This record gives C-alpha cells, structure tokens and sequence, in this order.
RNA sequence: CAAGCUUGAGUCUCGUAGAGGGGGGUAGAAUUCCAGGUGUAGCGGUGAAAUGCGUAGAGAUCUGGAGGAAUACCGGUGGCGAAGGCGGCCCCCUGGACGAAGACUGACGCUCAGGUGCGAAAGCGUGGGGAGCAAACAGGAUUAGAUACCCUGGUAGUCCACGCCGUAAACGAUGUCGACUUGGAGGUUGUGCCCUUGAGGCGUGGCUUCCGGAGCUAACGCGUUAAGUCGACCGCCUGGGG
RNA sequence: UUAUUAAAAACACAGCACUGUGCAAACACGAAAGUGGACGUAUACGGUGUGACGCCUGCCCGGUGCCGGAAGGUUAAUUG
C-alpha cells in the first residue's frame, strides 16, 4: 500500500490516505493470524463456525 | 474463454497491491472465477502482471 | 500430435538473432510435419518485475500443431540455450490462429 | 482410456456387425485390450494405488462377463479364451 | 540389486552381496591390460610405510583413460566389465575409427549408447566437455585440475561433482566432502554420476572376505605393551591417556593440513 | 429344465467440470546462515523479569550468495475421491463421475463369513537431506513445591526414496443395495425450449447446504441425502467393575 | 598366540562410531634425492575405540586435551 503525497495536501489527509490504505489492503490482519500456528483441524472448525453464524 | 494474454482484461480484477480479487465483491460467475485466478497465475509467471507491488 | 502454444522470452542484448532464432526453431518443426498456426514478435516489453537484473525482455509468441517428441526437445533447446531467460509451453484444445491481444494492442 | 479406433477395430473383428458392440465377446475382449495396456503404466508407477483400483474393475467385470458366457454357451466360450489367451 | 544370503553357515549368516547382471562374463580386453604385482605395504627400502596391506587375489590393471581427448569422433558402448582395481564399474567402447578404450561406466550407461568428447559435444551424461561449456548446476564426475592432466575428482563409485558457480577464469565446485573448490574453467568434466551407487550397501560377512580383498588384521594400540605403542600398557584395562598415533600425534580431533600454496583455490572447507 | 423379452445391470458414439492418482521441470514472497558496506548502544523477551545476544560492533538498513520446507490473494456450508485424503504454475502417463440423442447384449443382478487390497498421525529399518518448527533435555522465571502452564535455547522427528506397522472421537458416533411417501430457500455442474433485440423466463438430470409437514422417537431430534413405510444380505449387543 | 611349564575369558574378526585427509593428500621410511599410500581420488585412504545379531546407549564442558575467536593484558630475535 504505496501512498505518493501529492500537492498542496496536508499531512493529516495524506495520513488518512495511509491508514485507510492498509486498513483495505490487509495487512495487519494477515500479520497478527500468521503469528502463531493454527492446526488444520482448528482452522476447519473455526472456518466453519464463522460460516455458521453468517446467518441474518 | 479468459485468456492470460489479455492484460488489460486481467487488470480489472487485481488490487493494486496485486491480490486476486474475491468474486463476491466483482461479481464473476464461479466457473470464470476459476479460470481468471488460473490465467492470473499464468500471467504472474511471465511478468507481465506482478505478485506484489515492491518486488 | 496435438496443439501447442508456446511463449519464450529473450534477453535483450541478442534482440537482433531474434529472427535468425524463429526460422531455426520452424524447420524442426514443420521439417516433422507439423502446421504452424501463429508466429508472434512482441519485441522489447517492460517486465513486471526484475530477472536476472534486468527488464525488457523480448517477447515471441507461437502456436504450433506438432508430435511430443518434437516439441521435447524444443526445451532441450531452450533450457541450454543462455539467450532464453523464460518459456512456457501450454497444450491447447484446438488450433489457434485469430490474432492475439498482443498484435491488436499495437 | 481404449482410443476411438483401436476400439472400433475390436468391434467389426469380434462383434456381430459393426453394430454390435454389447455382445458378451465384445465386452471381453474391450476389457483385454485395456487390461494388457494398463501393464505398461503399472511396470512404472507402482505407487499408483487410485489408478489401480480402476484396473481391478476390469478385472472382476471380465471375470464375471466370462462366467456368464460359459454358462450359456461353452462353444462361444471356448473360441473366446483361446483367441485371447485366458485361463492358460 | 543387493541380495542377502541364506543362513546356511555362520559365516553366511550376515554376507550381502551385489550382483549385477549387466557385466561381461568373459574375459577382458588384452591389449588394455598390465601387470600389476602387490606391495606388501612395502617401499623402496623394503620397509612397511602403510600398516595392514598384505595378501589378496591377483589382479590386472586395466589401462582407463581418465583424459578424454579424442575429440570429435564418436563412440559407442560395446559392454560393462568388471575392474578389481577399483570401486566403479568400467566400459569398453569403440570409436568409429576403430580404436577401443576403457573409461569410467557412468550411471544409467548401456552398450549401444553413444558417447562423444571435445567442446562442441551435446549435454548428455557421459560426454566429455571443458567446464566453460557445461551449465551452471550441472552434476559432472571425473573432474579435471590441470587442463590436459586428467580427471581426478570423483572417481569413486556413485560420486559426483557440482558445478556451483563460473565466475571469470574459474569455475566454483562443491566437492563430496562438502568442500568449495575454484578449478580452472579450461578443465574437462564428464556429465552424469559414476555408476554402481550401491557398491556402499554391500556386507563382508567374515574375516576371510576382508583377507580376499588384501587387508591385514589391525591389532588395537591398547592391547599393546608400552614398548610398541603409547597407548600400550597397564595391568588389566586401563587407559587413562589422551588417544594419539603410534606415532605421538593426538588422532581423535587435531586438524593435520598444512599446505600453504593450494590455499588460494579452496573457498570453504568440509563440515 | 427349455425358449423368450427389456424395464435391472452392462458396451459403444459426442461432450463437460474437477486440490482424483503417479512421474518430471519451474516461479515468486518470507525465515535462517555466510560475505561485504553504513552506523552506535542497546536488542530480545514478559504480567513484571531473568537466562540469552551485543563495544571482539549487536539490533536496524542496503548489496550479493547458499539451502530447505510450504504454496498468501483466488478460497466458498465450493469441488473430486471407496475411505484415509487431495490446493502455486507447466508437461507426460492414468482412474472415475455426470449430461444428450441413439445403437447393441439379454437378468449377465444384490449382499457377502473365510480370503485379499488400500488405510491419518505417531513409530521402526536402510540410505540421503536438514531452513522453520519442535517431544526429550538444559537454563531462567512463577510457586509451599512446579519433573507443568510462561521465557531463552535445543536433539529425535517433521522432508525424500524403498520396506514395515495396521491403529484414531478412522464420526454423519447413522452398513450396503432397491422401491414408495406433501413443501420452501440456496450452492455447484450439464442440458432443452420460448420475440435468438429488449433478455429475460419456463422446464428437465447429477451432486450438495439449511429450515420444516405427516410419520417416527424415551426425549433430544430425524424429516425424499429419514432415524418415515417396506424387501434382500452381512456385522454386532445382552447389568457396572474385573 | 607365550618354538621349550599358560591355548584361554587373551588376540583377530564381520558390524558400529568418532577423527583426519581435495591429491605434490593425510601419514610412514628416508640429513636428501626418492619410495610406499596408489598407477587409488572422499561409496576413497590413514588413525583411534568398541566388537555378530536383538532392545538400547541416560546426566555433567567444573579439571586436562582438542576445535574456534580475536578486543584487551603480557611477551623474543631485531632497532637503538
Ligand atoms: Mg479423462
Ligand atoms: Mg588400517
Ligand atoms: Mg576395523
Ligand atoms: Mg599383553
Ligand atoms: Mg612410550
Ligand atoms: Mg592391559
Ligand atoms: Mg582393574
Ligand atoms: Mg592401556
Ligand atoms: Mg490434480
Ligand atoms: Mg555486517
Ligand atoms: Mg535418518
Ligand atoms: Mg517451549
Ligand atoms: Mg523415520
Ligand atoms: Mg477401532
Ligand atoms: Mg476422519
Ligand atoms: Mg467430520
Ligand atoms: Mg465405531
Ligand atoms: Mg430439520
Ligand atoms: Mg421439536
Ligand atoms: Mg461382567
Ligand atoms: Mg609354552
Ligand atoms: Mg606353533
Ligand atoms: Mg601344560
Ligand atoms: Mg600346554
Ligand atoms: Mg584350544
Ligand atoms: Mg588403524
Ligand atoms: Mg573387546
Ligand atoms: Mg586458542
């Protein structure tokens, strides 16, 4: 998520830009799952438990 | 039918960070969802699209 | 006998030997009774992301009707050959011959 | 797996007609050219177990398809065995 | 194929042996054959220099050549034969003129095959081809030094050579001992590995075998008196001493290479 | 027992989708290590710490190289497979399933004791390989103790080839095959027809997910993919411990 | 195997392991020239220990040895 800070653009609005840039992007997400192993058997169990509660 | 030599075509469905994009936001159809990530992969080996952006 | 298309890339500093490399590689091709059906230069194109330390490669593009004991040792060819820095051979359901995107792009 | 003209070839030779194609020696005799082919790919793939258990269905339909020709006609069933080699 | 043996008698109990029906049964080539009388482990002063080497068959040496010169011609394999001189398998091969030599059997090599030497061959195992010409990552065997000498790495059954890197004149090799060694990019190699990998799986069974092969019993330095060996003595089992040579040198660690003029081409040693 | 028939079961023709299996190549991101450059006092870790690493120049940052393992995004109540299981891309060999219209054989079928084969992970044998992780082990903490949970290391193993083992909450805790019995909302993969623009709609097969009717059930629940109504055959149970 | 008081449980052994060695090899006999290792080349060669095969092989690096490291302290010939 590469952010150019273009002309006459305040700090505070180019921060933005980067924050919601990574925010789409994922980034933190697929850092904090990818800290610690998850079994096949629990990456199963809570794939199907999200799946489950997707019910409006 | 999708064909990885159409560039311009694949472009459309990648971020800009490169990610395949899923098709329940785009709205692809499954069985051409399937076969726009393959011809992606095809494409991403050539170089003619990227993996990542900083390569 | 069955349908080949069949991309390789060139490093850029034997651009020239291009087309010397194309007829070569046709007469061992039709020299076993198989059609061609496309034959492509794309030329210098700006790659995606370094090889070898490098960008813009050259592009050739072909499809080819032929027998699996002649397009074998076209990667024989290719892998000890040092201009080739990458190929792709892809077996194809029916002949090819409609321009590809690469010629209406220009 | 048997290709369209080296199937068809065992139609007009062991069939009827050319339209007889589910005759009982027919049958026999399309199970015996694939299960002598496939000897070939298990010399060199011997860890393929998921292609194998497609092999022994060949075998155990060509055993049953045999059985039933003998008990209906031991005169065809003879013809049948010897021209393939069976049984020794 | 390895086989085992039946436990007919105990010293048959633990032979395994390698048959291998491809070789001639026959007797060798004559005009590539010398004398060659066994030593005893004894030099020009008659005096044992190397301890335990005494006895075994008799045995012809077969003239191999190691240098693969005859460029251009081309050469097929006539049959493997067996060679007492060492380890690896060898084959007879004839060039088109007509002239016959012995080289290395590489592996997967059967008669009828086709070899051929010099710079402009093809990369196929069993061609010989100066090293600027082979691919980096290539696996080559019988490796030159010196260009024009001859080969002389990995020789042994089932040994090999890879070619790590070229840069400039030299070419970086990783040995099978695990070291990186620059060559000169001039030197000749041949592709493929040498044949008979499982000459390594073989079992003696019994003392008589290694006596066949001209190795003489090794008599323990702690089973000695302390006259004979320093680690001779004691009155039961004793030790009590750091583990040296017949000679004083501690064995068991002491690194012993001292070679000041070949150091420059040895890029990291084994581990 | 003889002679038939095509409705069961099979064969051929044309297609479709698929992480089904075996073998060989290849790519990018990241971790570790090695060499070099810049630079200087901390890094790492926790609830807080310490062990550890670091002025012999670490951590950070850039360039080059080696090597192993696994394939983000696509990615799903998705798909294939008898089950176990199977996920980057390409090629070679190969098994099954489903649809359409026909043609062919003529009950050739179902189940299956004994038998044979396949069978996660861990483990064993022989030869390799060894990045990351990590039983055992070691040290630091916590604690009344702490042979643990936490931290810093770390061997087998995890990986490959060929043999062995033959077990799992190997689960749908639901044997296989066949027929019959109201509906609703979806997913996936074929195919037919209709104004073939609007482009959209109506049917007709296969597989699959969630509700729920009669009925059944001790209840929970199951509910056309039954645990409903029946037939064929097999396996198994007979109070809790021992 | 102690010719001539000891034939054994001692020695050897196939197997196992550790260690050195890249070839003008390590090592040994030689003031040296050379020679053996070897007309071999790490699936090889030397040294050490244990001793077919089966199940195995736990904890300790404080002392001595050995491998590695170089900041620092100390330190010869030489110079003066
Ligand atoms: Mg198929
Ligand atoms: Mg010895
Ligand atoms: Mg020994
Ligand atoms: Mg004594
Ligand atoms: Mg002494
Ligand atoms: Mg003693
Ligand atoms: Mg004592
Ligand atoms: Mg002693
Ligand atoms: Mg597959
Ligand atoms: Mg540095
Ligand atoms: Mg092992
Ligand atoms: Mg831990
Ligand atoms: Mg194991
Ligand atoms: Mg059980
Ligand atoms: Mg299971
Ligand atoms: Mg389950
Ligand atoms: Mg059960
Ligand atoms: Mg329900
Ligand atoms: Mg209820
Ligand atoms: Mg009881
Ligand atoms: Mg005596
Ligand atoms: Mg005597
Ligand atoms: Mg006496
Ligand atoms: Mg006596
Ligand atoms: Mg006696
Ligand atoms: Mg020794
Ligand atoms: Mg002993
Ligand atoms: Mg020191």
């Amino acid at each position: 998520p590469v952010i150019k800070v273009r002309e006459n653009e305040p700090f505070d609005v180019a921060l933005r830009r980067f924050k919601r840039s990574c925010e789409k992007a994922g980034v933190l997400a697929e850092v904090r799952r990818r800290e610690f192993y998850e079994k096949p058997t629990t990456e199963r169990k809570r794939a199907k438990a999200s799946a489950v509660k997707r019910h409006a | 039918e999708i064909d990885y030599k159409d560039i311009a075509t694949l472009k459309n469905y990648i971020t800009e960070s490169g990610k395949i994009v899923p098709s329940r936001i785009t709205g692809t159809r499954a069985k051409y969802q399937r076969q726009l990530a393959r011809a992606i992969k095809r494409a991403r080996y050539l170089s003619l699209l990227p993996y990542t952006d900083r390569h | 006998m069955r349908h080949y298309e069949i991309v390789f890339m060139v490093h850029p500093d034997q651009s020239e030997q291009v087309p010397g490399m194309i007829e070569r590689y046709t007469a061992a091709i039709t020299g076993a009774e198989g059609k061609i059906h496309r034959l492509e230069d794309w030329g210098r194109r700006q790659l995606a992301y370094p090889i070898n330390k490098l960008h813009k490669a050259h592009y050739v593009l072909m499809n080819v009707e032929a027998p699996q004991e002649v397009i074998d040792e076209l990667e024989t060819t290719f892998r000890f050959n040092d201009a080739v820095i990458r190929s792709m051979v892809m077996r194809t359901k029916h002949a090819v011959t409609e321009a590809s995107p690469m010629v209406k792009a220009k | 797996s048997l290709s369209t003209e080296a199937t068809a070839k065992i139609v007009s030779e062991f069939g009827r007609d050319a339209n007889d194609t589910g005759s009982t020696e027919v049958q026999v005799a399309l199970l015996t050219a694939q299960i002598n082919h496939l000897q070939g790919h298990f010399a060199e793939h011997k860890k393929d177990h998921h292609s194998r258990r497609g092999l022994l269905r060949m075998v155990s339909q060509r055993r049953k398809l045999l059985d039933y020709l003998k008990r209906k006609d031991v005169a065809r069933y003879t013809q049948l065995i010897e021209r393939l080699g069976l049984r020794r | 194929a390895v086989v085992k043996c039946k436990p007919t008698s105990p010293g048959r109990r633990h032979v395994v042996k390698v048959v291998n029906p491809e070789l001639h049964k026959g007797k060798p080539f004559a005009p590539l054959l010398e004398k060659n009388s066994k030593s005893g482990g004894r030099n020009n002063n008659g005096r044992i220099t190397t301890r335990h080497i005494g006895g075994g068959h008799k045995q012809a040496y077969r003239i191999v050549d190691f240098k693969r010169n005859k460029d251009g011609i081309p050469a097929v394999v006539e049959r493997l034969e067996y060679d007492p001189n060492r380890s690896a398998n060898i084959a007879l091969v004839l060039y088109k003129d007509g002239e016959r030599r012995y080289i290395l059997a590489p592996k997967g090599l059967k008669a009828g095959d086709q070899i051929q030497s010099g710079v402009d061959a093809a990369i196929k195992p069993g061609n010989t081809l100066p090293m600027r010409n082979i691919p980096v990552g290539s696996t080559v065997h019988n490796v030159e030094m010196k260009p024009g000498k001859g080969g002389q790495l990995a020789r042994s059954a089932g040994t090999y050579v890879q070619i790590v890197a070229r840069d400039g004149a030299y070419v970086t090799l990783r040995l099978r001992s695990g070291e990186m060694r620059k060559v000169e990019a001039d030197c000749r190699a041949t592709l493929g590995e040498v044949g008979n990998a499982e000459h390594m799986l073989r079992v003696l069974g019994k003392a008589g075998a290694a006596r066949w092969r001209g190795v003489r019993p090794t008599v323990r330095g702690t089973a000695m008196n302390p006259v004979d060996h320093p680690h001779g003595g004691g009155e039961g089992r004793n030790f009590g001493k750091h583990p040296v040579t017949p000679w004083g040198v501690q064995t068991k660690g002491k690194k012993t290479r001292s070679n000041k003029r070949t150091d420059k081409f040895i890029v990291r040693r084994r581990s």
